[PDB]
């Protein structure tokens, strides 16, 4: 679970990174499509999903609209994220095993763009974040 | 493991351009922080219980650099990277008693330093041929557990 | 994956005393129970909303001795089971897209219904042995994915 | 996280299966000492880790009662299970990769033992109500 001091830390680094947070998505997105090949079949319905595609960055866009909800709703993010949780367990049947590859994915991104600001310690809390995240997502599916 | 000359050429190019002594103490000092139930395998290390202490010590840089020099002898052939790491695999399960889930934990740290280095070099075509040599180390230390 | 003489008998005696009208229709069912995520899959299998409904499924009891009668090749050839499911890994992940952690899945599901039926039977030493073949066919099924 | 559904199918199982305690936890120890054998330099003070051993039997009535505890405590493990968490991680530094084995273990004893009360609804439950001791056991790590 997240500490007060993991709290701090997330939103103190989203507070300096969140300016590039349709960067950050279609940076994220197209990585995870490219490395994890398997994940490609999700998106398949778009007219592009090659590299460069204007779905890619368009979709990467509310990716990390859902992250930063997720910060915003760090509190609580069984409730916060109870809806995105229904949309991808029921009306898009994304398999749950999908979520850490994303993160991992997200974190990579962060750590190209943000060097300075993305040191161990934003990191230690960035990822017990997301995983709370992966968790939240998680909810509808069992 | 099969290797495309494309994966061959961007591994290649990588570790020919690596600062070891700057990637290795900082994956593993990563490592130590984000996942610190590693710490207990370097408890002689010296002075680490916080994160400015495990960043510059001198013991856990060292380590770190002989580490990501624990990847040379599989770049350099990676068509034998099972059979190029059954000693290091051994001393790691039965010397070391560590425990395999944390090669991966470490592999991941390894790219995400990497990541902080090369910027927007470090394109996806380039994290998957990384982190599919990673992988193919990181099966290799765990073949000899049983 | 090497075999002693003694996970050879055991893997053999299990086999040979398999119900896999029984096993695979329990090990499938419980499968889309606990991990329900899986059932997407076999949507065209007839109705399955409910508990009741995936156990009772006669779609659902053919494809999980199907699915068992996959492990009799691998069971076979213990020393060839990475190449006796490439055409299998490749129908998996080219034409149903199944994603590879469900294999793992599956596979426990099997373990714990052929527990149900071994009891005190199912010994530290038969879990042992049956679970290091099923994780070489798990190896196997994962194989030709990208 | 676990529903009022899952709630009370766990505490309906332990209500049935609980009288054997003691022999769920003897015979899952052993199966995880002798399956997944990095496990047992973690038991190694003991004078005897070999098959039918006391001390492993002993222990077993401690595992099987932090679960016990664990139902107890299944509003909030968190809370519940602290003490158990901080133990693990500080005290003993088990990595906490291990947990999901011993729960791999304790699932595969009790179907062993209870055949006709282990279906697939109480597994399913049971399943998320040990991956949330888990993550309990994991609070103190980082
Ligand atoms: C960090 C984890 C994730 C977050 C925060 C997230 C967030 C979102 C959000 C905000 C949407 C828009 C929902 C709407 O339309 O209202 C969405 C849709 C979608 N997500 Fe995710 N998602 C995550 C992980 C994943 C993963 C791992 C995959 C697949 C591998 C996936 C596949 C999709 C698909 C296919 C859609 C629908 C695209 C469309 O409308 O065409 N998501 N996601
Ligand atoms: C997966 C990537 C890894 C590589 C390539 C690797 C490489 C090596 C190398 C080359 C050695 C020195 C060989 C020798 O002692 O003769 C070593 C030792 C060591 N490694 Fe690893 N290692 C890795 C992961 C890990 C991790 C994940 C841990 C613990 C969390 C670990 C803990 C140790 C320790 C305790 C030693 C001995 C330290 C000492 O001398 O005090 N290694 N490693
Ligand atoms: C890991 C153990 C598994 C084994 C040994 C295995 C075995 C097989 C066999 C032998 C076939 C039939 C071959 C053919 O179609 O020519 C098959 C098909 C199938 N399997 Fe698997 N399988 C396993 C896991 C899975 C899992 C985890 C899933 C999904 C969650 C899955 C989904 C399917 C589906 C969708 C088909 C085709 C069904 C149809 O004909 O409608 N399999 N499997
Ligand atoms: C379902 C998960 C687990 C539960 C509920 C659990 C519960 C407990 C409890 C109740 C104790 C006694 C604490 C005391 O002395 O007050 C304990 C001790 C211990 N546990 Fe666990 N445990 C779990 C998993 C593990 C795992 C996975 C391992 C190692 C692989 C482990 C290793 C130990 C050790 C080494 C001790 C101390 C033994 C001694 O006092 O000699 N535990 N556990």
């Amino acid at each position: 679970s997240l500490s007060d001091k993991d709290k701090a830390a997330v939103r103190a680094l989203w507070s300096k990174i969140g300016k590039s947070s349709d960067a950050i998505g279609n940076d994220a997105l197209s990585r995870m499509i490219v490395v994890y090949p398997q994940t490609k079949i999700y998106f398949s319905h778009w007219p592009d999903v090659t590299p460069g595609s204007p779905n890619i960055k368009a979709h990467g866009k509310k990716v990390m609209g859902g992250i930063a909800l997720a910060v915003s709703k760090i509190d609580d993010l069984k409730t916060g994220l109870m809806e995105l949780s229904e949309q991808h367990a029921y009306k898009l049947r994304v398999d749950p095993s999908n979520f850490k590859i994303l993160n991992h994915c997200i974190l990579v991104v962060i750590s190209t763009m943000f060097p300075k600001e993305f040191t161990p310690e934003a990191h230690v809390s960035l990822d017990k974040f997301l995983s709370g995240v992966a968790l939240a997502l998680a909810e509808r599916y069992r | 493991v099969e290797w495309t000359d494309k994966e061959r050429s961007i591994i290649s190019d990588i570790f020919s351009h690596m600062d070891y002594d700057d990637i290795g103490p900082k994956a593993l000092s990563r490592c130590l922080v984000v996942y610190p139930w590693t710490q207990r395998y370097f408890s002689g290390f010296g002075n680490l219980y916080n994160a400015e202490g495990i960043m510059s010590n001198a013991n856990v840089a060292a380590h770190g650099i002989k580490v990501l020099h624990g990847l040379d002898r599989g770049m350099k052939n990676m068509d034998n990277i099972a059979d190029a790491y059954t000693d290091l695999s051994t001393l790691h399960s039965e010397k070391l008693h560590v425990d395999p889930d944390n090669f991966k934990l470490l592999s991941d740290c390894i790219t995400i330093v990497l990541a902080a280095k090369m910027g927007h070099a470090f394109t996806a075509e380039t994290q998957g041929a990384f982190q599919k040599f990673l992988a193919a180390v990181v099966s290799a230390l765990g073949k000899q557990y049983h």
